[PDB]
């Protein structure tokens, strides 16, 4: 089993986007990388996807096999997670 | 053991067949004598043991000069005493318009003890008849999840569920008085009630836009009706029921009102006391007969022709669905199997072996009493499980 | 004294044409607040949830339309499943073939029943883990199968600075403290 | 601190909560005497923790003699006044009814001094109780913010907020007479003052978010009986002039009827009336569907207001919120085997497996500074007050 | 003397269909054009901000439409976020789930509510560049953060002749004044 994470949704297969049973979606706004979401399953499931291009930062969408019914979920935050950031200009441009 | 047709299924296809029954546009129950022993009731046969247990003199008489009771039933214990009192009552009037003093003598003391017999075993408390507030007691727990589960499952715009029933007890009254529910009977007043036969077709409604009501029909008449010294039946409460004539009955070895009390179908012969029964069987006859009835039946051991009659010939319509209890299927199909068993049993077994899907008998012994038949019905989503109420009130009265 | 519903009815619906419900409110409601025995919820906001009692069975709406006819209010709404009670529980059902009859009342639903809705099995409870709240009303508990969720592929979707990494994060860690005896690359 | 159907809460979940009731359908609010303690009021126990010291030789009759009061009641400082003032009241009339001079002179001293001391106690500026613009000073500033929160955080076309109260001062009057808001008491008239129960179904309208509606349970100082057969109200200068200032400076109790206050004399035909009228009011306010009710400095003494609240909570939309200070001891009383009858309500109503009932317990976290604080402010509601820099302006240049 | 509300309202909400907000203006000129105590504001055509009081929260909206239906006259409108206090100011935040409820009232913003919409979260002050004023109204100056503008790389795009050195120049010399150890080819 695989997990696939990007930002370009549109630089996959078909084949390869469609074999997943589950989707979590977050915000995304771009004409071209909301196509593929749409065709990857057919009608019947279309008032959760007008949401995505407003939705907050922590939030997410996620729906598949896993839920009875559709759900809006607000994740939590891990502690400790991943490194904070790279490097910072301001800081060293000041040390002096 | 559920049987549909001839065939063999299990409980959840009936539960499920149940509940898909419980959503129609007409509901129906008919309840019988065995219901009534879960507070301390008694069975037509163990009636019949106490009175030849008890009164042994009377029995030898009403067999070698009158010919009325057969010698068989009575060691086999299958006498229907409901048919006794009417024979009775026809040889004393007949005997006292001849005006036969000696003839007299018999037939006006045998009728005391039948009616001290009957009375005794519908009281249903004993000496604890005319007290008030007995509806609280635990005896009595089933009658109301029983009303509650047929009246809260109506969606608006349907009929009120129809209660119809054969024992002269007051048991579903005192149930549903406690539960808040007010049952219509047809009598109206209350320092004089009379029987209105065209009040079957009032309901409630509310002056702003409750909707808490239900029908209820006795075929047998009940221990609290009367009549009166002019032409006109009369209802009144227990206490003074038992202050006028049931303690009178019940202690007094001298006792014989006459023709004064109306149970159980007694003096069908009068034409002022026929008029109750008629109405009875008229509305059952023209319930049963709608399109889109749903019918339950339990205690009913069919001993009596027109009932039978009536739901046969109701039988062949396309849209009536029946459920029916019997305990005692399998030692009846094995009578049945030699040489076939009684009336009832060839009935029962006759309809049975019908080859459709309409008809459902429903065995198991022990396990189709009315105790395992309350609880088979569905539950509303929104029935509140908690407690509350009750523990408010208790609160309230605790504040001096 | 003792009512049918534990819950207060706020309207009645009036007409019905099939596919789309419509509902009037009583003249006493213009606060868009319904208060039960558990607490206060918002019923006329578009994107909620309601439901009728309709039998032995509760059905449950989504609102979409405030409209206009002391004027009257108007809701329209479509039905999405039922909930079931079977033996000591509730079961939910993803079925909208019934509607309710005109004249029936329109209820809220409380915190106990938007439980059930997002909810699993009871067995399967044990070995799942927590994912988050809804953010509507951020009170319920989502869980997740992982029997379920790593069986087929998983796809995560999301832009740049809006956190999948921690979601990531969150989600392998999980497992690697629950299952020692697993194999993840 | 914080208790809810037997859980305990936080500062943020509550302060939501309270933010979320005051958007229903109807409010109230319920006043005891404890809201006056902060602008010169003072406590039930304190006006018998006086009297006791200030008047001595008589403590001895109201016990040894005709046995009204007990003594570990006295000793404890848990006696009431009302009831005693109106057992001296019929005891006085029987007296009188009797032709018995001497019992008769006894109680005219009795209830001179308790109604001194009451009417001492009454008073919120003490010598100023004549003057003008009393609303003008510092010590009411937190009943106007009341009267505004209340007021401006209702949405256009509903209801109006209503206040009940079982006092007998003027704050509450004298602040809301400074911002410019009319409250409807029941009363119409001028020169003649008339009592009217049809009076509270009345609004105001424009021709081309003013009024509410306050409700008093014990009467007031400025209320009495006439000779005609009608209830009057004046003004404070007015009662100042005519028969408040006897009593204090005086020793002179030849009025047995003309005093309104408080909650005695209710065996006369003519004031059970206004009790009735309020009284009933109160009942029924609090039958209606999707209302809520903050109580707040009010002693649970009364029975018949802790039986009507009690039974009020059987219907699915009541809401309830209870401001009271002392409340751990009143449990470590009732675990070990103590306290009055109001602290066994109080426990018997906080463990109740409800989500209608809140609790709020402290020191001083459930004072009624503290009260206002917990209601908010619309976004728009002006708070840069510049128009009193033109209104001196305008003033100064004459 | 007592005043609820020192603005003047406009209009009033009579329908919300779906993510549409529907708005009846007031009898008279007075909805064209509304004066304050700061200054004379004004809506009149497609692209401005009206805000819809709703107790805690100020919802923005940008109107698009207006037409006839003297009789009725409507704007339509899309929501943004809210405003709300904090401490003792206000924050504006940009999430857009949240709709007014019927019956309320709309009202021109003030310069005082255009200047938080367009504002830093309070603590950039120290790395603060301007750049130059809202073109609409010219009243709002706008900054930006060193931490955050010339962190990754960056776009400048136009035609010829319309003002590309002007601006490199500018942000070149301002951002070199700022710290005078900083290296620019
Ligand atoms: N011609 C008439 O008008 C007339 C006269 C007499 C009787 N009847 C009618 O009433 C009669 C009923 O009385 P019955 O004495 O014949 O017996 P029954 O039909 O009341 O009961 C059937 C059997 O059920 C047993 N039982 C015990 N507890 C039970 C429970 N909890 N649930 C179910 N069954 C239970 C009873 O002991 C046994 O009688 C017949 O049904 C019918 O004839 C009509
Ligand atoms: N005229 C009468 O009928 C009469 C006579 C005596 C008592 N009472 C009253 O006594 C009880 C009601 O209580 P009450 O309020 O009328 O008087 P009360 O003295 O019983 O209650 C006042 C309470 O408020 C508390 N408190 C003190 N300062 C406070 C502050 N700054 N903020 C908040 N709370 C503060 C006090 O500890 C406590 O006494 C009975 O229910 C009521 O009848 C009436
Ligand atoms: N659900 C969340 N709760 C709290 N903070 C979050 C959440 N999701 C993301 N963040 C924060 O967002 C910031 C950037 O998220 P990050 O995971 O780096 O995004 P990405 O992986 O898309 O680059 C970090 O401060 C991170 O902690
Ligand atoms: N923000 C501005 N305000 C006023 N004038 C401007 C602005 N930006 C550019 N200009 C004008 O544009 C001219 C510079 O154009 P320039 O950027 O050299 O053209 P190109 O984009 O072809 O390099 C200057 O004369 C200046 O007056
Ligand atoms: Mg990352
Ligand atoms: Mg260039």
């Amino acid at each position: 089993s695989l997990i696939v994470s990007t930002q370009r949704p549109s630089e996959l297969s078909p084949t390869v986007l469609a074999m997943c049973s589950n989707w979590f979606s977050l915000r995304l706004t771009n004409e071209r990388d909301l196509q593929a979401l749409r065709y990857a399953m057919e009608s019947g499931n279309e008032q959760i996807l007008k949401q995505i291009s407003g939705l907050p930062r922590g939030d997410a969408v996620a729906f598949g096999s896993a839920f009875n019914l559709p759900v809006r979920i607000s994740i939590n935050q891990a502690r400790p997670g991943p490194k904070s950031s790279d490097a910072v200009f301001s800081e060293e441009w000041a040390n002096c | 053991s559920i049987y549909q047709g001839g065939n063999k299924l299990n409980e959840d296809d009936f539960r499920s067949h149940v509940y898909s029954l419980c959503q129609l546009d007409n509901v129906g129950v008919l309840l019988g004598a065995g219901a009534s022993v879960g507070c301390g009731g008694k069975t037509m046969k163990d009636v019949w043991k106490s009175f030849k247990q008890n009164y042994p003199e009377l029995l030898g008489a009403l067999i070698d000069k009158y010919l009325l009771v057969s010698q068989i039933d009575s060691d086999n214990n299958l006498v229907n005493v409901e048919l006794l009192i009417d024979e009775a009552t026809k040889f004393l009037s007949v005997a006292k318009t001849r005006r036969c003093e000696d003839e007299e003598e018999e037939f006006r003391k045998i009728l005391s003890s039948l009616y001290k017999e009957v009375t005794k075993a519908a009281l249903l408390t004993g000496e604890q008849f005319r007290e008030k507030n007995q509806g609280k007691k635990d005896a009595f727990k089933y009658h109301k999840e029983l009303i509650s589960k047929l009246i809260s499952n109506r969606q608006p715009g349907q009929s009120a569920p129809a209660i119809f029933t054969t024992n002269y007890d007051l048991a579903l009254e005192w149930a549903a008085e406690d539960l808040g529910i007010q049952l219509f009977n047809g009598f109206s007043g209350l320092h004089t009630r009379q029987f209105y036969p065209q009040n079957f077709d009032l309901a409630f409604r509310n002056v702003n836009a409750g909707h808490y009501h239900a029908y209820l029909y006795k075929l047998h008449g009940s221990l609290t009706w009367y009549q009166n010294d002019s032409l006109t039946v009369n209802e009144v409460s227990a206490s003074q029921a038992y202050d006028e004539y049931i303690n009178d009955i019940i202690n007094k070895d001298d006792f014989y009102r006459g023709q004064h009390l109306i149970y159980p179908g007694a003096n069908k012969y009068s034409h002022t006391i026929g008029f109750v029964y008629g109405e009875m069987f008229r509305r059952f006859g023209e319930f049963i007969s709608k399109p889109q009835t749903a019918l339950f039946i339990n205690g009913f051991g069919f001993g009596d022709y027109h009932i039978n009659r009536i739901i046969l010939g109701a039988l062949l319509n396309p849209s009536f669905h029946v459920v029916i209890y019997y305990p005692e299927l399998k030692e009846a199909i094995t009578k049945v199997s030699k040489g076939g068993g009684s009336e009832a049993e060839k009935a029962i077994v006759t309809l049975k072996n019908m080859a459709f899907n309409q008809v459902t008998v429903v065995g198991g012994g022990s396990k189709a009493y009315f105790n395992s038949f309350v609880e088979h019905l569905p539950y509303p989503v929104l029935f509140p499980r908690d407690n509350i109420v009750d523990e408010l009130v208790e609160a309230i009265a605790n504040l001096s | 004294l003792f009512k049918l519903t534990e819950i207060s009815a706020i309207g009645y619906v009036v007409g019905l044409e099939g596919e789309r419900i419509r509902i009037n409110l009583h003249e006493g409601l213009q606060g868009r607040l319904a208060s039960h025995r558990k607490g206060v919820s918002s019923v006329t906001q578009p994107g909620d949830l309601i439901g009728f009692d309709a039998g032995n069975i509760l059905v449950v709406a989504r609102v979409t339309d405030m409209a206009f006819v002391i004027p009257l209010r108007q809701i329209i709404a479509y039905a999405i499943g039922f909930v079931k009670r079977e033996l000591n529980g509730y079961v939910f059902i993803s079925e909208d073939w019934r509607l309710p009859a005109l004249g029936s009342s329109a209820v809220p639903l409380t915190s106990d029943f938007l439980n059930i809705i997002y909810s699993i099995d009871k067995e399967e409870l044990p070995k799942a883990v927590e994912l988050g709240v809804d953010s509507r009303t951020k009170t319920v508990k989502i869980f997740a199968s992982v029997d379920k969720l790593l069986s087929r592929h998983l796809a995560v979707l999301g832009s740049t600075g809006y956190g999948k990494s921690n979601f990531n994060a969150l989600l392998t860690r999980k497992v690697s403290e629950k299952y020692p005896n697993s194999r993840i690359v």
